[PDB]
RNA sequence: CCGGCCGGGAACUCAAAGGAGACUGCCAGUGAUAAACUGGAGGAAGGUGGGGAUGACGUCAAGUCAUCAUGGCCCUUACGACCAGGGCUACACACGUGCUACAAUGGCGCAUACAAAGAGAAGCGACCUCGCGAGAGCAAGCGGACCUCAUAAAGUGCGUCGUAGUCCGGAUUGGAGUCUGCAACUCGACUCCAUGAAGUCGGAAUCGCUAGUAAUCGUGGAUCAGAAUGCCACGGUGAAUAC
């Protein structure tokens, strides 16, 4: 009935707002169709490393982005007060609707 | 019960289901032929039934995605010897000697900056 | 060869050609607009087309129409 | 088997043979074996003269051969006369269409010498 | 010129990141610069506040801004004043609103940047570059540091012809990724040139 | 990299939305199968630097017009100078 | 091979006859990594050789091959200034690693319309050792044995 | 509705977090009873498994004052600033790097199987309709394991071509267009119709690569309004050889 999409660049973390959200649900109202992993899109930025000439040099950086699903089936006006006001985690992104 | 073996090889991954029956072979809802029995290595999908017999004894409906013509026929070949799991481990020794048991871990090697392609090095002249 | 749906020309050039037609041709006629597609309403006039250092005179004629002004004013001097 | 041009082709598959003409290049060919209603992989063996002159009229439709060469040469001469860039280039024997001349212009420049 | 930046190659492990926030392309742009703008303004301001490292995070439509210093009471001012005049214009710059956190720097002789800055600050005060390096190094082995090294670079003292001259005491495995290594950077804009400092401080493993 | 050359690029973004995007949209539909009263295009007499395709794309900090990236809005030089101090979230030297 | 001596990868004894020997043949003739279309030409040329010799397949290849095999070969050797072509009795495993290499090489250098054709005629010339490749056996023995001296 | 499509199903594929596993440790041969190597076992992986990241003190007053910073130096109603047009695209030549070929291991027509990895709201753009086409109009889904880019090509089939400067090769040029963008003359990219150079495998000389590599086949991306044979990434098929 309500799923919350989750994304951040750090993994040893996103699954900590995951297992916090999930937890702050089953204990309260409950239900939650477990936390789903879901394709972690990894951008790759590769650029020349010398201030001038040397096209063979270059650094190869990346940005891993991680997803987590959530899915809570039983929206208990209590678990609604359990998502809200029991949250935070600055570097994570939450999407309530779809 | 469905007695299973996975198997996979370079980008492909095939799942092989066993069940004593006939000598018929399903894959991606296809005949052995209608998929690639009539291309390079039809014989190799059947291969995992050499020192271990069939000719019409045991059935095998399977699927497989990813990779290509011979990666998929490698994946499946692995899955068959993997399914021969259930039929004891007595048979899974001349399946070793066969080589069919091993996971062919050979992967496409990356294209690495500075080069043309993995190893291929930009021809150079000194002057 | 481009343009497709509405051939192009600079306004200042086009209204520099009516400042002649209804008024009679003056001396050569200066534009830098080497882009402008030549029009029938320019034939017989002389447009001075910039090429870098100066403007080359070009008598427009019954077949320089579709072409541009820059086409008749070489820019790279090679001897 | 003559047809349209001074050209007297034939003796292999049709569509292919037709290309011989200076003015038909595969598409104008397919379009004529179709606009004359004839088999297109057929030689001239079995191919009646009766059919040949039907095609001869179809090709008559377009500016092929001699006329084409002249028209095509007139087009280039017009260029030069106008004293424009695409022409100034035709008279100087160099690439019309912008191609670099600092190197590899050869084709439109004649084998290199000094 | 062929060493991998020590901090950078750590990140994944043992080293943090001075921005944690997340954003998605569209704003990743305007965000990155905003960050620069704050670290810019704040470093010119808290110049003589011995600030060692400024962290930024934007939690939904907000910007936090943490400030590691070795003179908190200078950054903070009279019972909270300076923090305001900052916070104020720090939120002004980023547009979105802004708290601000003053983390205290324990044992600054261990903080690379704060080492470098000193050596710098001194060279401009005009002091013997050899001495300062050597002082620096000790005050660190003094307070634990299982290794350290500083090098300077060019017109050292005056020399028309430029030098470097480092100074390693202890252990400094810029190859062991586990190794906690605090590496930073400070330039000194002298009357005769621009001298660049690199300090490595080895702190342990795991 | 030369204030003046920077400045240029700012007025360019300024006008780029004053007229174009806005008043220039009158050319998208003002030039579609709506036939003609040729005043239609003629109106492209506006500031020149009002067009967006005129905007270069310069390293947000240094102005360098080459080696730029839309992600970080920086030249590959600065991108790395920051990348190695964290500075860019999530971004790190990668392999695979 | 400065120090790191090696063994020799082994390939998959041929998808029709069950021979490793041919499997190397096909590879040899193969190009741009087209196994799909490699044996295709080898079997068809072994098919023209099949009945155009009758003799069969296995044994017709064996003989035609049997000819282009070299027994000895010279090996460069830059000593006191000079290059010194030194003869050496060459091993079985390679003895036909060439034979095949030359047989394949001989057929591409040939007039026939197709590869099945070209290859076929080479095997056949060799059968009665009178082809391009068998000549490469002749000129190889002729090269050594002139260096008969050095040994 | 024979569409994972609907119920469901939690097995499997995968997804991404966390785990175990490989240590010359096990038998044996070699070697000083050592180090190690060699072979065998089991095992997905045997001898740092495969690949990457990591580049010591130092050498070339090696490269960068034009990324930025900066000592000194010089211009300052000009060495600064603004605008149009041109130029960086010139063309007797030479050298480097590459792309495309010379063809039947191919060209061509039609049918047809199997990838990976990315990309996206001032975006990816379906569907439909129009146009031979490039494209266009209209319009859905998609911030995206959902939607779009997007029908992988080598391959396999039949058939045709039959060794010819050719049904190989596609330069060059004429003609007519399409899209982007104030603007395609200089100089954009694509398209349709014609056009059809050189080129039949390359002297002296020289380069790459030791395995999922070379060779070959397509796929995406950064830059980017538009502009890739370059660059950076992806998988398909898949060798030869080392005394
Ligand atoms: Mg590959
Ligand atoms: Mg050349
Ligand atoms: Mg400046
Ligand atoms: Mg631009
Ligand atoms: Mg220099
Ligand atoms: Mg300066
Ligand atoms: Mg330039
Ligand atoms: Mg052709
Ligand atoms: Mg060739
Ligand atoms: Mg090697």
């Amino acid at each position: 009935r309500i799923r919350i999409r989750l994304k951040a660049f750090d993994h040893r973390l996103i699954d900590q707002a995951t297992a916090e959200i999930v937890e702050t649900a089953k204990r309260t109202g409950a239900q939650v169709r477990g936390p789903i992993p879901l394709p972690t899109r990894k951008e790759r930025f590769t650029v020349l490393i010398s201030p001038h000439v040397n096209k063979d040099a270059r650094d190869q950086y990346e940005i891993r982005t991680h997803l987590r699903l959530v899915d809570i089936v039983e929206p208990t006006e209590k678990t609604v007060d359990a998502l809200m006001r029991l949250d935070l985690a600055a570097g994570v992104d939450v999407q309530i609707s779809l | 019960n469905q007695y299973y073996g996975t198997g996979r090889r370079k980008s492909s991954a095939a799942r092989v289901f066993i069940k004593p029956g006939n000598g018929k072979i399903v894959i991606n809802q296809r005949s052995l032929e209608q998929y690639f029995g009539r291309e390079t290595a039809r014989m190799v999908v059947r291969q995992p039934l050499e020192l271990v017999d069939m000719v019409e004894k045991l059935d095998l409906y399977i699927t497989v995605k990813g990779g290509g013509i011979s990666g998929q026929a490698g994946a499946i070949r692995h899955g068959i010897t993997r399914a021969l799991m259930e039929y004891d481990e007595s048979l899974r020794s001349e399946l070793r000697k066969a080589g069919f048991v091993t996971r062919d871990a050979r992967q496409v090697e990356r294209k690495k900056v500075g080069l043309r392609k993995a190893r291929r090095r930009p021809q150079f002249s000194k002057r | 060869r481009s343009l497709k749906k509405g051939p192009f020309i600079d306004l200042h050039l086009l209204k520099k050609v009516e400042k002649a037609v209804e008024s009679g041709d003056k001396k050569p006629l200066r534009t830098w607009s080497r882009r402008s597609t030549i029009f029938p309403n320019m034939i017989g006039l002389t447009i001075a087309v910039h090429n870098g250092r100066q403007h080359v005179p070009v008598f427009v004629t019954d077949e320089m129409v579709g072409h541009k002004l820059g086409e008749f004013a070489p820019t790279r001097t090679y001897r | 088997a003559r047809i349209a041009g001074i050209n007297i082709p034939d003796h292999k598959h049709a569509v292919i043979a037709l290309t011989s003409i200076y003015g038909v290049g595969k598409t104008r060919s397919k379009a004529i074996l179709a606009a004359a209603g004839i088999a297109e992989d057929v030689k001239i063996s079995e191919l009646s003269e009766g059919q040949i002159d039907t095609l001869r009229d179809e090709v008559a439709k377009f500016v092929v051969e001699g006329d084409l060469r002249r028209e095509i040469s007139m087009s280039i001469k017009r260029l030069m006369d106008l004293g424009c860039y695409r022409g100034l280039r035709h008279r100087r024997g160099l690439p019309v269409r912008g191609q670099r001349t600092k190197t590899n212009a050869r084709t439109r420049k004649g084998p290199r010498k000094p | 010129g062929q060493k991998v930046h020590p901090n950078g190659i750590r990140l994944g492990i043992v080293k943090p990141w001075n921005s944690t926030w997340f954003a998605n392309t569209k704003e990743f742009a305007d965000n990155l610069d905003s960050d620069f703008k704050v670290r810019q303004y704040l470093t010119k301001e808290l110049a003589k506040a011995s600030v060692s490292r400024i962290v930024i995070e934007r939690p939904a439509k907000s910007i936090r801004v943490t400030i590691h210093t070795a003179r908190p009471g200078i950054v903070i001012g009279k019972k909270g004043e300076d923090v305001e005049k900052l916070r104020k214009v720090v939120a002004d710059i980023a547009g979105v609103p802004a708290q601000i956190n003053i983390a205290e720097v324990r044992k600054p002789e261990l903080d690379a940047k704060l080492v470098a800055d000193s050596i710098t600050s001194q060279l401009e005060r005009r002091v013997m570059f050899r001495r300062a390096m050597k002082r620096a190094v000790q005050n660190a082995m003094r307070l634990g540091a299982k290794g350290i090294k500083v090098e300077v670079s060019g017109r050292l003292g005056g020399a028309e012809i430029a030098r470097t001259e480092w100074y390693r005491e202890g252990r400094v495995p810029l190859h062991t990724l586990r190794a906690d290594i605090d590496y930073n950077t400070s330039e000194a804009h002298t009357t005769y040139g621009v001298i660049g400092v690199k300090v490595w401080i080895f702190k342990g493993e795991i | 990299a030369k204030q003046s050359m920077k400045a240029r690029e700012v007025k360019r973004v300024a006008l780029a939305d004053k007229y174009f995007a806005k008043r220039a949209e009158l050319k998208a539909i003002i030039s579609d199968v709506n036939a003609r009263w040729n005043a239609v295009l003629k109106l492209q007499t506006l500031p020149r630097d009002s067009s967006p395709s005129r905007q270069r794309n310069r390293c947000r900090q240094t102005g360098r017009p080459h080696g730029f990236l839309r992600k970080f809005g920086l030249s590959r030089i600065k991108v790395r100078e920051a990348a190695m101090r964290g500075e860019i979230p999530g971004l790190k030297k990668a392999s695979w | 091979p400065r120090r790191r001596v090696i063994g020799q990868r082994k390939i998959l004894p041929d998808p029709k006859f069950g021979s490793e020997l041919l499997a190397k043949f096909v590879n040899i003739l193969m190009v741009d990594g087209k196994k799909s279309t490699a044996e295709s030409i080898v079997y068809s040329a072994l098919e023209t050789l099949a009945q155009r010799s009758g003799k069969s397949e296995l044994e017709a290849f064996e003989v035609a091959l049997e000819n282009v095999r070299p027994t000895v070969e010279v090996k460069s050797r830059r000593v006191g200034g000079s290059t010194y072509q030194v003869p050496v009795e060459v091993r079985p495993v390679r003895r036909n690693a060439l034979a095949m290499r030359w047989i394949v090489e001989a057929a591409r250098k040939r007039g026939d319309k197709s590869m099945a054709l070209r290859l076929a005629n080479e095997l056949s010339d060799a059968a009665e050792n009178k082809g391009t490749a068998v000549k490469k056996r002749e000129d190889v023995h002729r090269m050594a044995e002139a260096n008969k001296a050095f040994a």
